[PDB]
């Protein structure tokens, strides 16, 4: 039994942001699957996006019967199918696509139960990362820091600003570093705010590797590596030292996001506090 | 792609 | 009431090949509805076709769940969605997107009692008619006709072929000379192999237009000024003395589906016949 | 679109 309103969880935010982790921890819960990276989903959003944003297009579709209402039901019926059945059934349905986010207000008009978890990491750290791990995002320059982090603030600005816009029942800022250095807390919080009730499995989502109702990976997946792991605090500051400094001394004007979220673009690195 | 994001 | 194993029509083919003479005639049925071209389908069609071709990308979606099963269930709901409620339901649903019948083979596949029109008109009538009345297709350079006739030639092919390999009971070319010339003829033809009920509304499609049941037209799709009109013989050879002598020397090598679809490519105009 | 097709 699924339909559009069902509580779906959507996981998203920048790569390299801790999205698998967090997805990875509500899959460990036995009510609630997320599983693997959908990818479709991502690109059939970004798609009909491009449909409503011009208005030339959004008059021919119009006049052709394709109305908002036709293609959010189209939406809706694709989106559910996806989510639905590449994965296998739990009583709390989860769906982690990082850029899905970027349509996190759309989602929510067309689930209109559905809740959003927005992980965010400091920007050095996730551009450092796909820099250093040569993960490859479209637009993203990996030879560059300057263009990276300069798409990271593109990206997250416009991700923080719909999950604002939604508010505080549907959408979360879940911290990286803060979800790592206090993991009890932050689960708890969270599973609060998705009114799904208390599992201590999911602070040993390594125990729950491939198991039944438990955490599927992918092995062509890039934080495969890292997830299989016990949750640590490991992957804090390893950008430390390693931007070039005059990316450093334009870091504020580069990703203003950065201080918006609690960051000190100054700090090399900031106190994000300890366990 | 196809990109990995 | 609608599913995956409803019996749809589409019909299809390269632009200005008549397809909304076809696609009009069959909505002056009372029984049918085709409506406006959705512009959606083609565009998601090759959005999926993209993902499939791709062996690399092929695996990593296999690894996350979304198997051709799971991919092929989201295709129908979405699909389906616009096909049902982007115009008023009818017994005998139809749908009109030239180059939707470039995944002809993937449509016959996700919708197995569905048949397939595919629109033939000559080349260089179609190409004529995109140059002079600067109808824009996305490849095709509408300042060359040479450029215009190999695009025509390759997509009409792909189209032809695909027709080919689902068989005469699923598709039937559909020649548009033939169709203008011969109209009682052809719709008898059509409507037998379609399995729908003769009924002589089909041949008076100026007089349905607007109505119930009837044929409804976009004021922005580039063929409502010519489908208002009854049908005639009028657009049969337009073409004839306006492509250039160089083109017309090569005609054979740039479009070698003309002889194959049965039409002379050194005759200017070939003997399409006579009412 | 975009183009007409
Ligand atoms: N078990 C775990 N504990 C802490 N961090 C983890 C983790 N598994 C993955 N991560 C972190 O999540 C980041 C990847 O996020 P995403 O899943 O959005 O791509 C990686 O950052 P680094 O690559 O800087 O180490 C990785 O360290
Ligand atoms: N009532 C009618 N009788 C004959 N041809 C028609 C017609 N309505 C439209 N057409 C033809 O369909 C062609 C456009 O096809 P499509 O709808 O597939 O783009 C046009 O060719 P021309 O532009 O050469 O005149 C037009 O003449
Ligand atoms: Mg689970
Ligand atoms: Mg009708």
């Amino acid at each position: 039994a699924y339909h559009k309103d069902m509580p779906l969880i959507f996981i998203g935010g920048v790569p390299r942001s801790g999205t698998t982790l967090m997805r990875a921890m509500l899959d460990a819960h036995p009510d609630i699957r997320c599983g693997e990276e959908t990818r479709v989903i991502p690109r059939i959003l970004a798609l009909k996006q491009m449909w409503s944003r011009s208005s030339k297009e959004k008059i021919r579709l119009d006049e052709a019967g394709v109305t908002d209402e036709v293609l959010d039901s189209a939406m809706q019926a694709f989106l559910l199918e996806i989510i639905v059945k590449h994965g296998e059934p739990a009583p709390y349905l989860c769906n982690k696509d990082p850029f899905a986010l970027k349509s996190l207000t759309y989602l929510s008009r067309l689930f209109p139960n559905a809740k959003f978890l927005l992980m965010v990491r400091d920007g050095r750290a996730s551009v450092h990362s796909m820099i250093s791990r040569k993960v490859t995002i479209a637009g993203f320059d990996l030879n560059s820091y300057r263009d990276c982090l300069t798409k990271w603030n593109r990206a997250i600005e416009t991700m923080y600003n719909q999950c604002m816009e939604v508010g505080y029942k549907k959408c979360m800022l879940v911290h990286y570093e803060q979800l790592v250095l206090h993991p009890e807390r932050w689960m708890r919080t969270l599973l609060k705010f998705l009114q799904i009730p208390w599992n201590h499995s999911v602070l040993h989502h390594e125990e729950m590797i491939g198991k039944a109702g438990g955490v599927s990976l992918s092995k062509v997946e890039r934080s495969t590596d890292q997830v299989i792991k016990p949750v640590n605090v490991g992957a804090l500051s390893k950008w430390v030292g390693k931007i070039p400094p005059d990316v450093l001394q334009d870091m504020a004007v580069i990703a203003p996001m950065l201080a918006k979220l609690g960051y000190d673009p100054y700090a090399n690195p900031p106190n994000y506090g300890k366990p | 792609e196809e990109e990995a994001y």
